[PDB]
RNA sequence: CCGGCCGCCGCCGGGCGCAUUUCCACCGCGGCGGUGCGCCGCGACCGGCUCCGGGACGGCUGGGAAGGCCCCGGCGGGGA
RNA sequence: GGGAGCGAGACCCGUGCGCCGCGCUCUCCCCCCUCGGGGGGGCCGGGCCACCCCUCCCACGGCGCGACC
RNA sequence: GGGACGGGGCCACGCGAGCGCACGGGGUCGGCGGCGAUGUCGGCUACCCACCC
RNA sequence: CGCGGACGCUACGCCGCGACGAGUAGGAGGGCCGCUGCGGUGAGCCUUGAAGCCUAGGGCGCGGGCCCGGGUGGAGCCGC
């Protein structure tokens, strides 16, 4: 009962509070709260009546066990970590892919999925890659930004969406909202001058080009 | 003084060595001398007492 | 513990600002003050066993 | 680096290292707040 | 109030403040 | 280093008991726990240990004599 | 490295997140922003230290005066 | 005594009950993907040969 | 109300915490290392093939060395 209120002191460092507790025992109003004072299941029969046992003892034993096993405090699994990016990544930017069998392709990211992966969309028109998830750390950041907040993202697509089921074919909702936000995204891009071969074509590297020299 | 008490500070406990993660690990040795933490053991040599 | 942290904590700043209020104050005579000399060293080696 | 061990043996460092922050974040927007007070003293 | 010979009921009275 | 009556407890046989009873054997790419790979590999946060980098606050001083900037700062006296 | 537990209590037999130290809310109430869910302000008293002012006691300098040595 | 409206800090203000985060008495995933029958996956050691020291 | 609670301890054993490790002549201790033989014992193995040899076959031990598979061989052999 009583209703669930926010935390009182705020945090400032991770683990600090701003509050010692002098200033929070008045703040909580702590002079005015004080405080002073199964497995037997019968069943019928249609004899007798029968006592029924839940969660019967064993038929085989191995011939030997092994221990349990010590506690620790601070492992998480998996879906219960922090998310985090990078500082030079907005949704709108334009990076370059580097190692699927989509290698070097100037691509444009969208948005960071709930399990850490990237949504990365090209037009299908232009590079002939469609939305794809790529992962944040093969991926290099070309500083080349597009407006972004004028779209309507569906809300159906997610992690569960691309994930592997087991030749094979395309189904069509793919078909459906790869042409759904290219139909929306696309007239941002064609606006802007000389930028539809640009996404086109390929990084590569030549004699002449030091990665450590160029800024990109 | 202080990072080498916290750092490198290891104790001489039955003519062993075993370091220091608690108060309770000098209060036994010390407690004959009203040294019962390690701030106290640092104002004594810092400022050396009897 | 926390009562007798506190305690040095006030009692290492009177000592370290009144080894300044002295020369200060015999700068406005003239004269000089010598601190005392300090009642610890830390002592260590740097050659071998052979 | 860790300090719920230094919190294990002296409770104080949490009051200690409180402070030392609320300082050397109150003198740095009254150091800007100088260099705004005179940067439209030098205008003039 | 340190030391448990002496000053049991010291943390007696605080018992019989505290609720 | 023990015989029999006696009381309680347990098991074994042959009985009645005959269906919301126990394993009998699968089926279900199920719910939990435990152990792991045929092979080749990848990523995530937490800890110990370390190398470096980038910002920001504060003390002492001949109370930095410091030096130097902001009509030659203003009036005078001299000098090479 | 691998059985460290807690919690019921002879009115009950469960469960395998557990010590030491850090603080979150709840067993009282009002108000705010963001479409039930999130984020916040508060809940009321005492003493000190900051400000003006009277102000004793002590420590250490230096000047001035006076006495005994 | 205020000086006649005053901002920040004080671990001051002998069975209380339940829940949760944790830089906390030495690591876990309650996370994944491609290769596999007459040409390929593994076998450090033991056999021949080359090279750096 | 229910008939339920892992592992261990060959005590000449098992488990935990600390500092240390050079080494001739020389000294001591442990050797489930090894050869040939005797009292005991393995209801041992053996012409459906023992000793002994051979080996680009598979492995263990710090090491002394042992064990296994595959070939020849033809009558006695090993562990505690
Ligand atoms: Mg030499
Ligand atoms: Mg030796
Ligand atoms: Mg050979
Ligand atoms: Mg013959």
């Amino acid at each position: 009962k009583g209703k669930p209120h926010c935390s009182r002191n705020p945090v400032l460092v991770r683990g600090i509070g701003r509050y010692s507790r002098s200033a929070m025992y008045s703040r909580k109003a702590l002079y005015k709260r004080k405080y002073a004072a199964l497995a037997t299941v019968t069943k019928p029969v249609g004899g007798g009546t029968r006592v029924v046992k839940l969660r019967k003892m064993p038929r085989y034993y191995p011939t030997e066990d092994v221990p349990r096993k010590l506690l620790s405090h601070g492992k998480k699994p998996f879906s219960q970590h922090v998310r985090k990016l990078r500082a030079s990544i907005t949704p709108g930017t334009i990076l370059i892919i580097l190692t699927g069998r989509h290698r070097g392709k100037r691509v444009v990211f969208l948005k960071q999925l709930s399990s850490g992966l990237l949504l990365v969309t090209g037009p299908l028109s232009l590079n002939r890659v469609p939305l794809r998830r790529t992962h944040q750390k093969f991926v290099i950041a070309t500083s080349t930004k597009i407006d972004i907040s004028g779209v309507k993202i569906p809300k159906h697509l997610t992690d569960a969406y691309f994930k592997k089921k087991k030749k094979y074919e395309i189904t069509e909702q793919r078909k459906v909202d790869q042409k759904a936000v290219d139909s929306q995204i696309l007239p941002k891009i064609k606006a802007v001058p000389q930028l539809q071969g640009y996404l086109r074509s390929v990084f590569a590297l030549t004699n002449g080009v030091y990665p450590h020299k160029l800024v990109f | 003084v202080n990072e080498l008490i916290y750092k490198r500070g290891y104790g001489k406990i039955n003519k062993k060595r075993i370091a220091l993660t608690d108060n309770t690990l000098i209060a036994r040795s010390l407690g004959k001398y009203n040294i019962i933490c390690m701030e106290d053991l640092i104002h004594e040599i810092y400022t050396v007492g009897k | 513990i926390y009562e007798k942290a506190k305690h040095y904590h006030k009692e290492y700043r009177q000592m370290y600002r009144t080894e300044i209020r002295m020369a200060r104050m015999a700068r406005k005579a003239g004269n000089f003050y010598v601190p005392a000399e300090p009642k610890l060293a830390f002592v260590i080696r740097i050659r071998g066993i052979n | 680096k860790n300090l719920r061990i230094m919190l294990k043996l002296n409770p104080y460092a949490k009051t200690m290292r409180r402070n030392t922050i609320l300082r050397q974040a109150r003198n740095h927007k009254l150091r800007v707040e100088r260099a705004a007070a005179a940067l439209a003293a030098k205008s003039d | 109030i340190a030391h448990p010979k002496l000053g049991r009921r010291a943390r007696a009275r605080i018992a019989r403040g505290l609720r």
